[PDB]
């Protein structure tokens, strides 16, 4: 309580063990019994599922203390020492070449499903090992630590699941935070991607979606560690962006031949850009939603912007593993040139 | 074609024609709605009669969607630098009655050049913003165009001043580099607002209905967000402000902020300030008052004023240098500190 | 199009088709002068063949002289990296098939990315040359791009070691 939440909110990671031996809380639930009459207890207030399912300040929820340190351990094996140090290498990596199929099988027929995006990932790296951050807030993006050819990677990746894969606030700041730190500490980036921008509503503007947003923005382009993007599905507007394109620093970016990299929504599109010319068509209905499907036929791909010089290639999903590990591999010695300045003024 | 006399005609010519944007009906059209054309708030920001044009005659190169009939000189914006009170400073300003001052390609090169050379010389830029957002009719292309201005925010971020002044309908994508700078100047009214997914959407996917300025006028981003961080009735208020707001900072962080008009003496007072504070621990009193006896003349210009007044934080001169202020506020939440305030 | 198994069809004839460049025609015409197609001067160059390549089917975006016509996928060269004897190394090698192998905007473009790559990196660049000049028909924008190459090989200079293959009419 009091000062002794805040050294641990500027360290990097909390693991919080659950259970009511309490948490964490800057102002207890006593001075709201004396003001006003609304008793809450200590778990209602700060115990370890608020803060690891609303708001954000526990990065890792555990049920026992065994639990947390053992967690510690496998964290800190993800980790380099400090900052001049690259992070450990491990599991002789062999099974470098060629992913194992199925991988083009998570994608549904219609982008109008969904399927878990850790599927995917699974299949991407190491063993299927995958060490979530945030694992249960901000659930639409998912994040966390894998290995792939034996190196530590960070991963980024949109999550069907959850508000379709949109970005929230909440999954900026989580995003953001986690990008950061895999850039101060030289961990490598790969971007997922599959989003259909970001949610709406005055409850995200008037909570400052628009800054919050930002910060992956900044992030992203901040980083100079590796960073690759592979555009599983959808990867629309400022969403498309805030996933790290070439322009704002990707290294390398891929794509599958299932991605629709779009300006707008194939929708949201056709409805600023069509009506004077069909609004008067041979029919009233027909070239309604007519266009809606010439749109995606004629942008809902990859193809156009890999025409554009935008996207480096397209590839088989089943290539995703080994495209990954040469670019990886290539990107191991990468330098790149930053403005000299005390620090830069991020959005908070 | 021969004679250069006759080739410079035709020059003066072209560039009448460039200046004239969209032209005289879509300007007028702009003037009904209360605003300023794109050069009319330039030539008031920079010590007016001057203003260097860089890649004027730039079109766009898209060939979908018309774009191919549709040559603007400029694509949609004006990007130079000039002198700010006698200070370099460099500048981009939208030109609405460009297809909405949409975010073309080549209209998001010209902003990047501009960033460019003003990381190069050290020199603070203001973007003045009226657009409705992504060019739409360029597809990817118009989005790769803000990721390369999103790119020239960060890394001058720290090392330039950079100042937005959001004139316009901001929409999308046309949101985030206002967002990453560090001042965003707004002028309240029905042709101004900013927000990342229109009320469109919100209403097929939400289900909601909101009006244009409900979703993101001035008010809800100076007020409630913290997104904007002046507030301004006019946009000669908003040039006004970014004047002065300029004069307060260095011209980069090579530079310490100047030293300006005297009318000091140092020796503080005797009187007032100690009447101010109360006998209780409790009771609110004005701490605005405290810091307008403590600086030069007690000028402040206060950020983001209307948002968390839970703390207090502007600018000032003691003795004649630049300070920044960080005061609590007992009138808002009895100086209680707070998730906004704390990010304010 | 709902059949994600037909769009790894449709890839890979896209890509049969860019491998191609000029055409059967054009590559017959490449090999009756006794020169190799810049694909196979690269599986030569590279460990077993292999070549990891950047902005594949990247075309000129220029639609004066026919140019909206003539959209080759890489735009008439062809840039990557990979390992000649377990080494990293960056290189790129102009397609003659493909408008005789002239210096179009985004052909510039890819191979000033390929340097910007292998020098923010530390990786040689080799270039297999193969070009009769600028791309007439993209004008002053071909000059433009050669300027940029030229600045690329200049910050490149001592920095990385820079090879070229002269295999063309230059």
């Amino acid at each position: 309580a009091g000062g002794a939440v805040y050294s641990p909110a500027l360290t990097d990671f909390i693991i919080m063990i659950k259970g009511d031996a309490y948490y964490m809380f800057v102002t207890g639930p006593e001075i709201t019994k004396v003001v006003l009459g609304e008793e809450v207890s200590f778990q209602d207030l700060g115990g370890a599922v608020v803060h690891a399912t609303k708001s954000g300040v526990v990065h890792f929820m555990v049920d026992s203390e065994q639990e947390a340190i053992n967690l510690t351990k496998r964290l800190l094996s993800y980790l380099p020492s400090n900052n001049m140090e690259e992070p450990p290498y491990i599991d002789t990596g062999d099974p470098a070449d060629r992913d194992a199929t199925g991988v083009e099988q998570i994608v549904p027929n219609d982008a109008a499903k969904p399927y878990n995006m850790r599927e995917i990932i699974y299949k991407i790296v190491d063993n299927g090992e995958f060490l979530e951050v945030h694992k249960h807030w901000a659930q639409n993006i998912i994040v966390g630590f894998a290995r792939i050819a034996g190196n530590v990677v960070g991963i980024v990746a949109n999550n069907p699941e959850e508000f379709g894969g949109s970005i929230d606030i909440d999954a900026a700041d989580k995003a953001a935070r986690f990008i950061r730190f895999c850039d101060a500490f030289n961990i490598p980036l790969i971007s997922l991607v599959d989003t259909p921008g970001y949610v709406p509503g005055t409850d995200q503007e008037y909570k400052g979606i628009i800054r919050h947003g930002a910060k992956m923005l900044y992030a992203f382009a901040e980083a100079t560690v590796p960073k690759i993007t592979v555009i599983v599905r959808k990867s629309y507007g400022g969403a498309h962006i805030a996933m790290s394109i070439k322009s704002l620093g990707a290294d390398l970016v891929y794509a599958w031949p299932t991605a629709e990299i779009a300006v707008t929504g194939p929708e949201g599109a056709v409805r600023i850009l069509y009506r004077k010319e069909i609004q008067q068509a041979s029919n009233p209905d027909d070239v309604l939603k007519q266009r809606i499907a010439e749109y995606r036929k004629l942008f809902a791909n990859p193809y156009w912007a890999a025409e554009k010089g935008l996207v480096d290639d397209v590839i088989e999903p089943k290539d995703t593993r080994r495209v990954i590990v040469a670019g990886l591999e290539m990107l191991k010695t990468k330098r790149e040139y930053r403005y000299p300045k005390k620090h830069g003024n991020i959005p908070l | 074609k021969p004679p250069v006399e006759k080739l410079i005609e035709e020059l003066r010519q072209l560039k009448e024609k460039a200046y004239k944007g969209g032209g005289d009906e879509r300007i007028q059209f702009q003037h009904s709605k209360g605003k300023l054309t794109a050069r009319e708030r330039l030539a008031l920001l920079f010590d007016d009669g001057k203003f260097n044009e860089i890649m004027t005659f730039a079109t766009t190169r898209a060939t979908e969607f018309g774009l191919d009939k549709q040559r603007f000189y400029g694509d949609g914006v004006v990007t130079g630098w000039g002198k700010v009170d006698g200070r370099t400073v460099f500048a981009y300003a939208q030109d609405f009655t460009v297809l909405g001052g949409s975010l073309g390609e080549t209209h998001a090169n010209k902003i990047v050049r501009a960033y460019e050379l003003a990381l190069k010389v050290g020199a603070p830029v203001v973007g003045i913003n009226d657009s409705g957002g992504a060019r739409i009719q360029e597809g990817a292309l118009s989005l790769e165009g803000y990721g390369a201005v999103f790119k020239m925010n960060v890394m001058a971020s720290g090392v330039i001043p950079q100042i937005t002044i959001m004139a316009g309908p901001a929409a999308g994508g046309a949101v985030y580099s206002p967002a990453l700078t560090d001042f965003i100047i707004m002028i309240k009214g029905d042709a101004y607002y900013m927000f990342v997914t229109g009320p469109e959407i919100t209403k097929v996917v939400l289900g909601e209905e909101v009006s244009f300025q409900d979703l993101g006028g001035a008010v809800v981003h100076a007020t409630k967000s913290g997104v904007v961080h002046f507030m301004v009735d006019s946009e000669q208020e908003a040039i006004n402000l970014t004047k002065r707001l300029l004069s307060y900072l260095p011209s980069n962080n090579m530079e310490e902020p100047p030293y300006i008009d005297t009318g000091d003496p140092a020796d503080r007072d005797a009187t007032g300030v100690e009447q101010i504070v109360p006998n209780d621990a409790a009771k609110p009193y004005n701490m605005r008052e405290i810091i307008y006896k403590i600086v030069d003349n007690g000028e402040f210009l206060e950020v983001h004023k209307h948002w968390a007044q839970n703390i207090i934080v502007g600018f000032a001169r003691i003795a004649g240098n630049v300070v920044g202020i960080v005061a609590n506020n007992p009138e808002e939440f009895g100086g209680s500190i707070d998730i906004d305030a704390a990010d304010k």
